[PDB]
RNA sequence: GCCCGGAUAGCUCAGUCGGUAGAGCAGGGGAUUGAAAAUCCCCGUGUCCUUGGUUCGAUUCCGAGUCCGGGCACCA
RNA sequence: GCUUGAGUCUCGUAGAGGGGGGUAGAAUUCCAGGUGUAGCGGUGAAAUGCGUAGAGAUCUGGAGGAAUACCGGUGGCGAAGGCGGCCCCCUGGACGAAGACUGACGCUCAGGUGCGAAAGCGUGGGGAGCAAACAGGAUUAGAUACCCUGGUAGUCCACGCCGUAAACGAUGUCGACUUGGAGGUUGUGCCCUUGAGGCGUGGCUUCCGGAGCUAACGCGUUAAGUCGACCGCCUGGGGAGUACGGCCGCAAGGUUAAAACUCAAAUGAAUUGACGGGGGCCCGCACAAGCGGUGGAGCAUGUGGUUUAAUUCGAUGCAACG
C-alpha cells in the first residue's frame, strides 16, 4: 500500500552472470523447478549457434529490441466513467515485460518442445514474428495511438 | 483583448487578458441564468469573505 | 492557386468540438479543419492535444497557396483555444496578432435553463 | 344461416417452395445480494385445433368439423 | 396661554421611488447574398435533429423582440410588493442646516378605501430568447421524469380582472430609557482645510458583543433588554383552512369558518450516538504492482435440493459448507 523499499536483488545467470538474464530464467521458471528452466532456456539460448554461428550473446538483447514497448494504457476511475490515460514504461519493466511476451507467447507456439519452441521465438523476435512481436503494436495501438487522453 | 509582439516567440501575454473576462463570464452564462438564486448566493458568498 | 500570402485564422473553440478555418484577409474560406473529422470522434476529441491534430490538417489543404503569415481568431471557451495556436506556430506559419472574439453580450438574451441532474 | 380470416411453447405471437419450428415473456439451474428484485450466464418435455384425403413422407397441400374473430341476415 | 411633540416656510443633499416618451450599444434568432466543404449539433455516452437541395464556420447587408455586461457593493430608494443602460417631461417621500413660523393641530385604529410577486383570466396587439402542454431520441426493471432535439400557451404591451406567496426579519405601529467595538452610505460644523486627509455632530444601514432577556438556539440601543398607548392574533394533533351558509369572482378559485369521528400525543430547541450515494485526515494484500489459483475438466468432501421406510440432529451473509 504505502510501503516503500527497494527491488529484490536477483542472482545472475548460472554462467554469464547477468541480472537481466537472471529474472529472465525466473519469469520462465515454473513450479519452482528452476533447474528445468535453466536446462530449457540456457540451451535454446546457445542453440542459436546452429541458427547462426558465432558468439551468440547480444542476440538475446537484440531480439528483445523488437519486443521492447515504451507506452501502455491505464484505466482511471475518474470523470464518472473510466479513463485510459496511456503512459510510457520505465526501463525497470520494459526489459521485464518483454521477457513475458517472449515466453508467455512462446509456449503456445506449439512446436517440437518448450526447449526449442522458445529458441525459434527469439529469432522471430528480432525478425518480428509471433504474438510476442504482435503484442507490441497491438498494445501501441492504444497508447501514443490514442493520446486524446494521454 | 489584443496581442502583438516583435521577435517571433510563443511566450504568452495571452493570460493577461485572462483576467477581466475569459472563461468565467462565459461559464457564467453557459447554462441557465439565476434570478433569485444569485441575489441570494451572491449575498451569502459575501459572508464567506470575512475570514 | 491564388496565393493569399496572409490571412487570419478563426478558431471556433467549443466544448463538444473545436474547428479552425484558415480564412483569407477579407474573410473567405481557404481551408478549415475539424476534430470530428480528425479520425477520433464520439467525444474523444475536445481535449487540446486532439484539436491540435485537427487545425494542423489545414496545412494540408490551405498549403496549396502559400500563407507566409497569419493572425488568429479565438472564439468561445473550450479545449482548443491554446492548442490550436500552438500547433499553428509549429506548422511553420507566422503570426501577426492573437485575439479572442468570443461572443460576450451585455445581459441580452436569456440563456437556456437546461441541465438539472 | 351466410361469406372472410385465426387455431404453433404455459401466455401473447412470428414462421415453412412438403421431410428435423422459433421470438418477447413466464418457467427452470447457476451467478452476484446480507436477502429480495433489476441484472449476468445455461437451459423448449410443442403429438403445430379435430377428421378425412394427395403423398414414399403433411404443422404445411386438398375436403369437411368444432371453436374463436370480422362482416351480413336486407323489401316484408 | 407655552414649546420640546407634530406640522409649515427657506436653502441644500443623495437616491434602481413612481408614471409617460424617447434613444444607444453588445448578443440571439431569422431573411438575403459572397467565400468555402463534409461535417455540424448534442451527451456520460448516444440517438432524435440539421448537412451534398451545400450545413456548420466565415463575411456583408436587412428585419425584429427582449433584456441592459462593466460600474455593482456586506450599496441605495420604497409602506409593502418591488425598483438597475443614457436622455427629457410630470411627480412622491427621506435627510441636514442656520434659521423664521403655527401652537398639542398628536399616537393607534374594528369596520371602510386603496396599493398587491409570480402564475392565471378577458379583449386587442406583439412574439427574438426561454419554456407548462405536447412530440420525438436516450436512460431504466419500468421512466407518463431528471438528460437530449423540437415546441404551444405564457413570458412582452395596453386596458380591465384575480387578490395569493416561505407576501419572511417566519419579529405590528408610535414614543422614552439602558455598557461597548469595528465597518458601510449620505448631510453638516470645524482643523497650518497645507493631505489621502484630522476632530466632532445628524439620517439610514452591516458585523461582533455586555447587562438583561430566553426552554435552548440565540436577541442584544435597528432588542427578542426596561417601560408606556393602540390594534391584529393563539388556546392539543388528525379530521381541516376542509364541509355548509354568506360575500366576492368571468373562471380558476378567494374570504369568513365548523361538526362528526379519532389519537395520547402532535410540537420546539438542544444532547449522545448511528447513518449519509457530506466534508477534512488517516491505516489494512482493501486497491493499485506482480506470482500462482478458483470459475471449465475427472475424482475427493460438504451443503441445498430431489428421493428415501430412514437418508439422525445441528451449522446457513462476511462469523454456514474438508
Amino acid at each position: 500500500r504505502r510501503r516503500v523499499i527497494g527491488q529484490r536483488k536477483i542472482l545472475p545467470d548460472p554462467k554469464f552472470g547477468s541480472e537481466l538474464l537472471a529474472k529472465f530464467v525466473n519469469i520462465l521458471m515454473v513450479d519452482g523447478k528452476k533447474s528445468t528452466a535453466e536446462s530449457i532456456v540456457y540451451s535454446a539460448l546457445e542453440t542459436l549457434a546452429q541458427r547462426s554461428g558465432k558468439s551468440e550473446l547480444e542476440a538475446f538483447e537484440v531480439a528483445l529490441e523488437n519486443v521492447r514497448p515504451t507506452v501502455e494504457v491505464k484505466s482511471r476511475r475518474v470523470g464518472g466513467s473510466t479513463y485510459q490515460v496511456p503512459v510510457e514504461v520505465r526501463p525497470v519493466r520494459r526489459n521485464a515485460l518483454a521477457m513475458r511476451w517472449i515466453v508467455e507467447a512462446a509456449r503456445k507456439r506449439g512446436d517440437k518442445s518448450m526447449a526449442l519452441r522458445l529458441a525459434n521465438e527469439l529469432s522471430d523476435a528480432a525478425e518480428n514474428k509471433g504474438t510476442a512481436v504482435k503484442k507490441r503494436e497491438d498494445v501501441h495501438r492504444m497508447a501514443e495511438a490514442n493520446k486524446a487522453f494521454a | 483583448i489584443k496581442v502583438r509582439e516583435n521577435e517571433p516567440f510563443d511566450v504568452a501575454l495571452r493570460r493577461f487578458k485572462r483576467s477581466c473576462e475569459k472563461a468565467g463570464v462565459l461559464a457564467e452564462v453557459r447554462r441557465r441564468e439565476f434570478y433569485e438564486k444569485p441575489t441570494t448566493e451572491r449575498k451569502r458568498a459575501k459572508a464567506s469573505a470575512v475570514k | 492557386r491564388k496565393q493569399v500570402s496572409d490571412g487570419v485564422a478563426h478558431i471556433h473553440a467549443s466544448f463538444n468540438n473545436t474547428i479552425v478555418t484558415i480564412t483569407d484577409r477579407q474573410g473567405n474560406a481557404l481551408g478549415w479543419a475539424t476534430a470530428g473529422g480528425s479520425g477520433f470522434r464520439g467525444s474523444r476529441k475536445s481535449t487540446p492535444f486532439a484539436a491540435q491534430v485537427a487545425a494542423e490538417r489545414c496545412a494540408d489543404a490551405v498549403k496549396e497557396y502559400g500563407i507566409k503569415n497569419l493572425e488568429v481568431m479565438v472564439k468561445g471557451p473550450g479545449p482548443g483555444r491554446e492548442s490550436t495556436i500552438r500547433a499553428l506556430n509549429a506548422a511553420g506559419f507566422r503570426i501577426t496578432n492573437i485575439t479572442d472574439v468570443t461572443p460576450i453580450p451585455h445581459n441580452g438574451c436569456r440563456p437556456p435553463k437546461k441541465r438539472r441532474v
